[PDB]
RNA sequence: AAAAACUCCAGUUGACACAAAAUAGACUACGAAAGUGGCUUUAACAUAUCUGAACACACAAUAGCUAAGACCCAAACUGGGAUUAGAUACCCCACUAUGCUUAGCCCUAAACCUCAACAGUUCAACAAAACUGCUCGCCAGAACACUACGAGCCACAGCUUAAAACUCA
């Protein structure tokens, strides 16, 4: 019976979250990379309500690019978010890294909600040339 | 379902070029590859994290400590048994999946030919 | 850009089950080939290279398929000897 | 016979005087090509 | 040949929905097309944003046509459009079914291809 | 060079040009259509004029009358790109071929 | 197969190439 | 004296065609614990795994009914010069007698 | 002599397999039809081992797919919400 | 891993290119080859016996030169930072020539599928089975030699053609 798909503002959604409608929610954003993790926290509307990363947790450059460091950066804008009064959460994840599966635990563990999560990831269609292969 | 290979391949009577050019030649074997390990085993990332919090706020107090320790000791055990479980569980045999031993078997009891 | 957000490749929590939410979009967007692009992307791979790698999966994946084949016509006869001598 | 279809379509052309009929007549109707399929391969609307 | 002009106005009122029609029909009839018929799709909300000439618009209004024309009327219908801003897109096409359906007699099974090594035991 | 209002050749046999409609005379006129009508239009004009026997392909002056029509609409190709050096070495050989026939059919 | 033949030919050609561009 | 061009023409194999999903009653001549193989017609018999239910009713001489597929199950592979084969038959059974 | 066989057609000869739109028209407008064999999440066209299809009505399909999404009738990114609930042809193990 | 570099830095949202065109493509189509796989239009893809110019003509991947321009990205060179005893490289950061559109030039590649075209048939080893009738082209030990000389070319550190002397088994 339960739908997978997410709603849309065309009727009809069928599930609310404290009483409210999918798309006010607040949206976290991630942005994941082989090296860091950046963790940021925004209103429905674009309002940015809390941001935080790896660096800004106090990782040097051998441990920006891990899940520990992941964990700890998402428990502490989890902490910003319920400090703030912010309960539920649609995810949005963007490019592969270490701790792109942690960020999410972490926020869990800091005691948000993630409602749904969406892999808005970049992908170029023969746009641009990337850097060549190195050789190690 | 298969793909076909009818002018993929550089042969005489197949005027086009050709597609495809593999290093071996396309022969099925009466030997298959055998299995192989995934990954680093890794575990009790959430309980050493958990770990380090209760340490960072406590100061190293291990009465305060006692469930957050209590649960990776247990995390750990847990960890060490599954091992020991999937090892006797792989020298037993895959369920679902067929071993290769007795698949060499199959394949020397039924082996297939190239030649005549 | 200009398409919407939260439609595309996305996944419904359901019972707050994250980690098979997570599972259900690996398995689809593998299914759908893009992580696999993505990380060949990620740096320039030449076209000569590319053939041939190209090459090399379609010949692995005609021969793991004539293998799943003869694996599943043949299991069945892989039963207890009836005829000992 | 070929020519008979497209000969007795010219009435069905529009033309300068039958444009200020046929534009509002067509924005005021409403037409729709969308048809799927289902397993065995029959029509759906 | 045939030409199906697919066009989308932005979503406006009538009289002024009309007046763009209008002007456009006899634009096909200045270039010399006979418009066979039309068809309207509708209003409808676009899938994706857009930018028009000098704005963007979320929803639009689809209109189909079908006429006879030469050569150069596409082209110069083509720059008409792309130098009008009520018409947020137009595009000309060839016609599918001017083109024979090749008869389709289902799908031959491939065999499997041999002799792609010579007999040899190794 | 045929006139661009001169109906299509399929709509000659039949009689039904007068009594049909100038509208629909000017949508089967050559000029609506693309270059190929006006290429078999003027295979036929040439054939009418020189042929002894109509509708024989298979003559030797025939298929030169054709490549030759073939080679002016080649040259028009040409003017109009410069650069498309395929057409153009597809000219060259057509042009040798016909060479080559004109020599036979002279001997 | 053996590539000194084509081997010999490269260090040949890149010693002519050198004193081309020093003389 | 009779032809055996005649005696084939007149066979029960030509008037039985194709043996895609075609009854036919046939018996056993050797079982295992699990399994059972009957012989049914033509050259191979075809093997067959005991059902549970009704397991006991399975013995020598039982006349069980039967659909199949074919009378011989072969493939032809990449490197077959020769398509391999089983050396049986699959068939389904929905009842006996 | 009478009983000897004979050289002649394959009555037992199944007919020839035709994909569910080996007969019909296909056209960049039926957005439906054309929405109908693309990914619903990440928007690409599924290949021929989950379509099940010949490979002209494939080549006719994906092309008006493509010539959809460039003229605008259909997006490239994600499925359009409406046709969410129609007949599902193409072959999943996702679900 | 680290160093260096920027903080006019980093993240969301809204607008924007002369840049190259996922998936389909597990498809085998076109073109003589080189190549062509985002969309629409135009013109158009030779010869209904075969072969055939290295005394000709026409193209000829990428790279490069000539004069205008275009600036996301990448990158020779170069600079800097790592590492090494040393590193004129492999690791990292910045950038130019250049990759692109015009009007030309240069005319070379593992230009190989190293298997010549046409019409056909059923064993040295390896590779992609053995072959038949005719035709053009190519080859006669290695290296000296994609060299010297000569001849031609809008080429001037070049390209095409191509030896000789001496040494060896
Ligand atoms: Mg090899
Ligand atoms: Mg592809
Ligand atoms: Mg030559
Ligand atoms: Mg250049
Ligand atoms: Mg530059
Ligand atoms: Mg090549
Ligand atoms: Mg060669
Ligand atoms: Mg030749
Ligand atoms: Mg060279
Ligand atoms: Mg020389
Ligand atoms: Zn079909």
């Amino acid at each position: 019976k339960f739908s997978i798909y997410p709603p849309i503002p065309g009727e009809e959604s069928s599930l609310r979250w404290a009483g409210k409608k999918f798309e006010e929610i607040p949206i976290a954003h991630i942005k994941a990379s082989h090296n860091n993790t950046q963790i940021q926290v925004v209103s429905a509307s674009n309002e940015p309500l809390a941001f935080a990363s790896c660096g800004t947790e106090g990782f040097r450059n051998a441990k920006k690019g891990t899940g520990i460091a992941a964990q700890t950066a998402g428990i502490a804008a989890a902490a910003r978010a319920k400090q703030k009064g912010v309960i539920h959460i649609r995810v949005v994840v963007k490019g592969l890294g270490p701790g792109r599966l942690s960020a999410m635990h972490g926020l869990i563990m800091g005691g948000l909600e993630v409602i749904s999560i969406t892999d808005n990831t970049p992908i170029p269609h023969n746009g641009c040339r990337p850097r060549k292969a190195r050789k190690l | 379902a298969t793909p076909s290979l009818r002018g993929r391949l550089a042969r005489f009577g197949n005027p086009r070029k050709p597609v495809l050019k593999p290093n071996k030649p396309l022969i099925l074997a009466n030997r298959v590859g055998e299995r192989r390990r995934e990954k680093g085993e890794a575990t009790c990332i959430t309980e050493m994290s958990v770990m380090m919090a209760c340490w960072k706020q406590n100061e190293f107090r291990d009465d305060a400590c006692r469930k957050e320790i209590q649960g990776f000791l247990d995390c750990a055990a847990r960890a060490q048994e599954a091992r020991k479980m999937r090892s006797i569980q792989e020298t037993l045999g895959e369920s679902g999946s067929l071993l290769p031993n007795k698949l060499n078997k199959l394949l020397q009891r039924f082996p297939n030919k190239p030649y005549l | 850009a200009k398409h919407l957000k939260f439609i595309a490749r996305t996944v419904m929590v359901q019972e707050g089950n994250v980690e098979s939410a997570y599972r259900t979009l690996n398995r689809i967007l593998t299914m759908d080939g893009l992580i696999e692009d993505i990380k060949h992307r990620r740096y320039y791979e030449k076209p000569c290279r590319r053939r041939q790698r190209e090459s090399y999966e379609r010949c692995r994946r005609i021969y793991n398929m004539e293998m799943a084949r003869k694996i599943n016509f043949l299991m069945r006869k892989n039963r207890a000897d009836p005829w000992q001598g | 016979r070929e020519v008979l279809q497209l000969q007795e379509e010219v009435k069905n052309f529009i033309t300068r005087e039958n444009l200020e009929a046929r534009v509002e007549a067509a924005l005021d109707s409403r037409k729709n090509y969308n048809w799927a399929i289902t397993r065995e391969g029959l029509v759906v609307r | 040949p045939r030409y199906e002009l697919a066009l989308i106005l932005k979503a406006m009122q009538r009289p002024e929905t009309a007046a763009t029609l209008k002007r456009t029909i006899e634009a096909l009839m200045d270039r010399g097309a006979i418009v066979r018929d039309l068809e309207n799709l509708g209003e409808r909300a676009l899938p994706y944003r857009i930018s028009a000439h000098s704005q963007q618009h979320n929803r639009g209004g689809y209109f189909l046509v079908d006429f006879y024309a030469p050569t150069a009327a596409v082209e110069s219908m083509v720059e008409h459009l792309s130098r009008d801003i009520d018409v947020i897109r137009g595009n000309i096409v060839k016609h599918p079914l001017t083109q024979e359906l090749k008869e389709c007699e289902g799908i031959v099974p491939v065999p499997l291809a041999e002799k792609l090594y010579s007999t040899k035991k190794r | 060079d045929p006139p661009p209002s001169t109906l299509l050749k399929d709509y000659q046999n039949v009689p039904g040009i007068e009594k049909v409609d100038d509208v629909v005379k000017r949508l089967l006129s050559l000029e609506m259509a693309n270059k190929k009508e006006m290429l078999k239009i003027k295979q036929e004009q040439f054939m009418k004029k020189i042929v002894a026997n109509p509708e024989d392909t298979r003559s030797l002056e025939a298929r030169i009358i054709a490549l030759s029509v073939k080679i002016r609409s080649y040259e028009e190709h040409l003017e109009k790109h410069r650069k498309d050096k395929a057409h153009k070495r597809y000219l060259l050989m057509s042009i040798d071929q016909r060479k080559k026939m004109l020599k036979n059919l002279r001997n | 197969k053996n590539v000194l033949k084509i081997r010999r030919r490269k260090m040949n050609h890149h010693k002519y190439r050198k004193l081309v561009k020093k003389t | 004296v009779e032809s055996f061009a005649s005696m084939l023409r007149h066979s029960p194999l030509t008037q039985m065609g194709p043996a895609k999903d075609k009854l036919v009653i046939g018996r056993i001549f050797h079982i295992v614990e699990n399994d059972l193989y009957i012989d049914f017609g033509g050259k191979f018999h075809c093997v067959c795994r005991r059902p549970e239910v009704d397991g006991e009713k399975y013995q020598k001489g039982t006349r069980v009914r039967l659909r199949l597929l074919d009378l011989e199950l072969t493939s032809r592979f990449l490197g077959a010069t020769t398509d391999t084969t089983v050396l049986e038959a699959n068939a389904v059974l929905l009842g006996i007698q | 002599n009478e009983d000897l066989p004979i050289s002649m057609e394959n009555p037992y000869k199944e007919p020839l397999k035709k994909c569910i739109l080996c007969g019909k028209h296909v056209d960049y407008k039926n957005v439906q039809l054309l929405s109908q064999f693309v990914s619903p999440f990440t928007g690409c066209i599924y290949g021929r081992h989950i379509t099940g299809l010949c490979g002209k009505k494939q080549k006719e399909i994906t092309k008006a797919i493509k010539r959809a999404q460039i003229m605008g009738f259909m997006p490239v990114t994600y499925k359009d919400p409406a046709y969410l609930k129609d007949p599902k042809v193409c072959n999943i193990r996702y679900r």
